[PDB]
DNA sequence: GCAGATTCTACCAAAAGTGTATTTGGAAACTGCTCCATCAAAAGGCATGTTCAGCTGAATTCAGCTGAACATGCCTTTTGATGGAGCAGTTTCCAAATACACTTTTGGTAGAATCTGCAGGTG
DNA sequence: CACCTGCAGATTCTACCAAAAGTGTATTTGGAAACTGCTCCATCAAAAGGCATGTTCAGCTGAATTCAGCTGAACATGCCTTTTGATGGAGCAGTTTCCAAATACACTTTTGGTAGAATCTGC
């Protein structure tokens, strides 16, 4: 049985959505986080459902763009593999957690 | 007669911006050459931004320009990076960077 | 109520450089956003210019430096000809 | 009292004095006498050998006796190469072209010696036609290489400064005449010393060359639109002189033959050329673009890399805008 | 109206494979097992950001649904400026 | 001959610096280095004497500030020794470079 | 001797700054890169001030001008006036 | 006549925040109670500050609060140090602060 | 020309909160820019809140929802409470 | 001991507070109508959970060599004193900006109709 | 990846028009322009406090080596998100009424800022 050697099949799912542009979180399951946060702030609110694309666009922007410092962390350490502690430099240098 | 916009030989529309500028609350004041300027600029910058979202729309061999279009231009032109560098264009997607060190074997 | 967008404009100027290139809804939109973001930063760089200066007009002057203070090299540089220009233009017409 | 070191063909030495004359801060004629050397010893294999002898790497710049030593095993050693040269070994050949290192200094050692004072033509405020032309090596190299130059051509440097890219270009590859216009009227002085100065430490250094001329002028005027219609090679130096400027000059390579080329460091009109229904105004529509590879180590003064970007007329551009016109 | 049901742990929605494919756009080519943990944990704060100031021009404006243009505008004074939903 | 091991002397550097307010960019040599960037954007200038002051403390805290982003990127990658490539790391992830 | 100056931002100038940042090993690239790290700062800020100046038809930067421009730049000083 | 600021029960210059509200232009209109409202958050602020930064100059076994006490207030203070986060005090210095692995291992 | 600045009412506070504390000079102006800082934020904050929902007033509200928008958890409580506390004072006064 | 903070007298345009009359933003009141929450049903795109082992991170060891500490000596910076470059305060005056009444043009947009780029599947 | 079909999204017209935008007198005034006094900035001299430079070696960085076990790849299974639709109605948003509160002067009063003189005090 053929196997893709570890990090081939990664590079190649990197190439793929360094493609495309679709939101990649399952859209309901961030609906409902949106709501179960926005509930414990105030009850009864509503939401127009371009507000919840909105909140998603920018929740996803602004993951993939922590990854890539993230990343950058990683490979500073010598390492591929990202860790909690590099998410935790590259929030501290940006000022998120400082 | 004719609009602000003609006499400016302009696109954009200086009557608009005019209005816009006045009830933005920017100033008490706001002299007529102000959104003659303020249009051209607006539209040398949309000028620009739009030749190169429709290259990056023909390199995709697409005739209709769509957001990743305006991210590609946006993202691989220095300047316009910057005067965006803090601002997210929906469905645009990122370019695509794969660093070095994670290619596979060696040289 | 009428709620006004940069669309038209936006088209016409896509006209002149892409004559036969469209542009779809949400990129529109994305222009739209686009042209309201710098009016806004310009505008309020204008502002802030002028009330420095204790000044209560914001002219084409204030226009032009709040581009300049604003816009990365090579744009400010093309911004501010096109600019003085439909300024000088617009004054020699009446 | 003075250092002399002799020319290795019997051409006429060059004489610096002692006390050392100062061209400016990072230019020092003790600096002309090192490279000259190293030069030197780089195209005679027996005038190396000969520089092995007595102290060698231990010379500086200032004191007399320092230079002085090393001076004297030089003129020494070109005395022995010349008795030699009568013999079995011949003269250094004036067919040879040049290598690379070799054409970089000797451009050098010329530049020293026609501007005397190279920090006041440094001195220009951006955004003038008035700015101090001149180009780094490496791109130059990188337009001779890439654009080949044939003996049909005709090579014309719009805003030459010192003329140092033309004389570059015609020791370099050949072509019909190689020529410098420059608006300033500091520069250009200079670019009529530098032309004269470069052909005698041309025959000195026994390398070949072609033929040229550094003009004094202004490239920015009504007879140079001919003598670039008649031209094939434009090499303009333009970023940092304003865009009106820029108009006035895509307007003189508008008058172009149809296969002309420009080498410029401005993009004229975008990489990636589209039909405007208003570029009858526009140059992009008689021209193709692409923008040739940076180079790293030419940065400027804020630091970013110096491009290039070859534009070769084609009036195929034209026909198609006019076909589409037609229709319906 | 009638009951409703009861929201909690939708943080789980954003699943591993979700961050995964987050991380490829990223440019991730190896990802530790603790990281889907941490990541939640941001997501979760920069939401809980957003959506307070969010909520909050929606009630200064005397409304019950959260617009589009509250979203914008909280994101904008964030610094996060969005483009393409009316800001 | 008394001798402090390496990195002793760094250490008490480290307490004092942090302790005090003082500029430690020496004003003259900073003064020429703000009025000749300057005469590139506008020759013939003057500066009120508060202004090249200002331009300090900003100068002064930007660059401490950065080296504190340099010194966790040189410990995140194991070393104790911050190298260029650490404070490209920060500009970087603080978007000066990005 | 003579001097660049940007040269005059010496290597113990830029240490203590470092110390005071923490910093307790430095490279020795560290004192090149830092300057030119802090002219690009310089030219950035001065930029803008310069511009407010010449705005404001005038021949003398003021703090303000520098002030201004500190706080466009998202470097907000307290001390010097606004 | 009473001021303003007296009625309101304010230190800080009603009268004075209602002209700088009117031209700064950040509205066509001002309501009344704005620059009350305003005046005394601005006085609240100030008092906070002032608290911990005496605090500070108290530690400091000193009676003057300078800049360093402001810094040192500030930083040491969660809230302020987040509201005031891309704000730089002259002269204020930075909080003691070492890295462990930086410490000799005694 | 007049100059104004806050100097004088930050020091009617401090002597509220410290009685025998004073202030630098350099103390003082950073005080003032820091008073002139948060007024800008919490101004052109209540702007774009008026401006947003089509208002031509800039009223206690939008000061209020400024506030809990600029000032960090505990803060905002505190400052809410002391504005609308001033706002009540002051409506109840001949 | 002293640079810098504090106390005090005198001057006054600038403010700020009070009084009067007019103007108006936006609240309540009523309501048209978009679109949000929600239930339904179907199904396949994916999430989940597991197995297996490639190769990565983490540990350990070690030697070259780079930086830290320091002693040795002078040149650039800091400090204090002095003409003017202009930053400002004042006065004059018009080009140009509100204010206001019409008259005309135009960007939205509601509704129905036909077009056309390319998503999506195939080989 | 070029070719080809079905379709949602897009560019194609018709008619209505209030909100714009523009054209035309009257009235108001912000701030350019010129002259000028008062700062405080640039520059020079000299009293003053680091910095540059070469030597020595401690200990740090990073190379080489090893391996436990994490984490990627592949797979089986089937859940739950997605898609397509419909519907009640919460509530957003349009329209008219109309006062509580704001703008708009005009006038009287108080007040904060500035300038100069001289004593006081934290550090
Ligand atoms: C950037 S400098 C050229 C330096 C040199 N060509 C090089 O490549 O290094 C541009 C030159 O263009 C010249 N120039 C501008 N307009 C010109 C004109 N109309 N005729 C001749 N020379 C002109 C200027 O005097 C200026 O020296």
């Amino acid at each position: 049985p053929h196997r893709y050697r570890p990090g081939t099949v990664a590079l190649r799912e990197i190439r793929r959505y360094q493609k495309s542009t679709e939101l990649l979180i399952r859209k309901l399951p961030f609906q409902r986080l949106v709501r179960e946060i926005a509930q414990d702030f105030k009850t009864d609110l509503r939401f127009q459902s371009s507000a919840v694309m909105a909140l998603q666009e920018a929740s996803e922007a602004y993951l993939v763009g922590l990854f890539e410092d993230t990343n950058l962390c990683a490979i500073h350490a010598k390492r591929v593999t990202i860790m909690p502690k590099d998410i935790q430099l590259a929030r501290r240098i940006r000022g998120e957690r400082a | 007669a004719k609009t602000r916009s003609s006499r400016a030989g302009l696109q954009f529309p200086v009557g608009r911006v005019h209005r816009l500028l006045r009830k933005g609350n920017y100033a008490e004041r706001v002299g007529a050459g102000a959104p003659v300027y303020l249009a051209a600029v607006l539209e040398y910058l949309t000028a620009e931004i739009l030749e190169l979202a429709g290259n990056a729309a023909r390199d995709n061999k697409k005739t209709r320009i769509i957001p990743r279009h305006l991210q590609l231009a946006v993202r691989n032109d220095e300047e316009l990076n910057k005067l965006l560098g803090r601002v997210t264009i929906a469905q645009g997607g990122v370019l695509p960077n794969i660093q070095s060190v994670l290619l596979p074997k060696k040289t | 109520t009428r709620k006004e967008s940069y669309a038209i404009y936006v088209y016409k100027v896509l006209k002149q450089v892409h004559p036969d290139t469209g542009i779809s809804s949400k990129a529109m939109s994305i222009m739209n956003s686009f042209v309201n973001d710098v009016f806004e930063r310009i505008a309020g760089e204008a502002s802030r210019l002028a009330h420095y200066n204790k000044r209560s007009t914001i002219t084409s002057r204030e226009i032009q430096t709040a581009v300049r203070l604003l816009l990365p090299g090579e744009l400010a540089k093309h911004a501010v000809s096109e600019g003085t220009k439909a300024v000088t233009k617009y004054t020699s017409a009446k | 009292l003075e250092l002399r070191l002799k020319s290795p063909v019997g051409a006429e030495p060059a004489v610096y004095p002692w006390p050392l004359p100062v061209y400016d801060k990072h230019h020092d004629a003790a600096h002309e006498i090192i490279e000259t050397i190293r030069w030197v010893c780089e195209e005679i294999p027996d005038l190396k050998l000969a520089m092995e002898n007595y102290v060698l790497i231990d010379y500086d710049t200032k004191s007399f006796e320092s230079m002085q030593r090393l001076c004297d095993k030089y003129n020494r050693a070109i005395d022995s190469i010349h008795q030699l040269w009568k013999g079995t070994t011949q003269p250094m050949k004036l067919n040879t072209r040049p290598s690379t290192g070799l054409l970089r200094h000797i451009l050098q050692q010329v530049y020293n010696h026609s501007v005397t004072d190279p920090e006041k033509l440094n001195n220009y405020e951006p955004f003038s036609p008035e700015v101090y032309g001149e180009t780094s090596f490496d791109l130059v190299a990188q337009m001779i290489d890439e654009i080949k130059m044939t003996d049909d051509d005709l090579f014309v440097d719009l805003g030459s400064g010192v003329g140092q890219v033309v004389l570059q270009v015609a020791a370099a590859t050949n072509c019909k005449h190689h020529y410098g216009v420059e608006k300033a009227d500091i520069p250009a002085k200079y670019a009529e010393t530098m032309d004269r100065e470069f052909r005698k430490w041309m025959k000195w250094y026994g390398k070949k060359h072609a033929e040229y001329t550094l003009e004094r002028g202004d490239f920015l005027s009504e007879e140079w639109r001919e003598r670039i219609a008649n031209t094939s090679v434009i090499f303009v130096n333009n970023f940092a002189f304003g865009p009106e400027v820029d108009h006035q000059l895509k307007e003189r390579f508008a008058n172009m033959k149809e296969g002309g080329r420009i080498v410029s460091s401005k993009p004229f009109a975008p990489l990636n050329f589209r039909i405007n229904s208003r570029n009858l105004s526009d140059i992009g529509t008689i021209m193709r673009v692409v923008e040739l590879s940076p180079l790293k180590g030419s940065v400027s003064w804020t630091g970013k890399p110096v491009s290039y970007y070859l534009h070769t007329i084609d009036r195929t551009i034209l026909e198609n805008y006019f076909s589409s016109l037609k229709n319906p | 109206k009638r009951h409703r049901k009861v929201l909690r742990d939708n943080i789980q929605g954003i699943t591993k494979p979700a961050i995964r494919r987050l991380a490829r756009r990223g440019g991730v080519k190896r990802i530790s097992g603790l990281i889907y943990e941490e990541t939640r944990g941001v997501l979760k704060v920069f939401l809980e950001n957003v959506i307070r100031d969010a909520v909050t021009y929606t009630e200064h404006a005397k409304r019950k649904t959260v617009t589009a243009m509250d979203v914008v505008y909280a994101l904008k004074r964030q610094g996060r400026t969005l483009y393409g939903f009316g800001g």
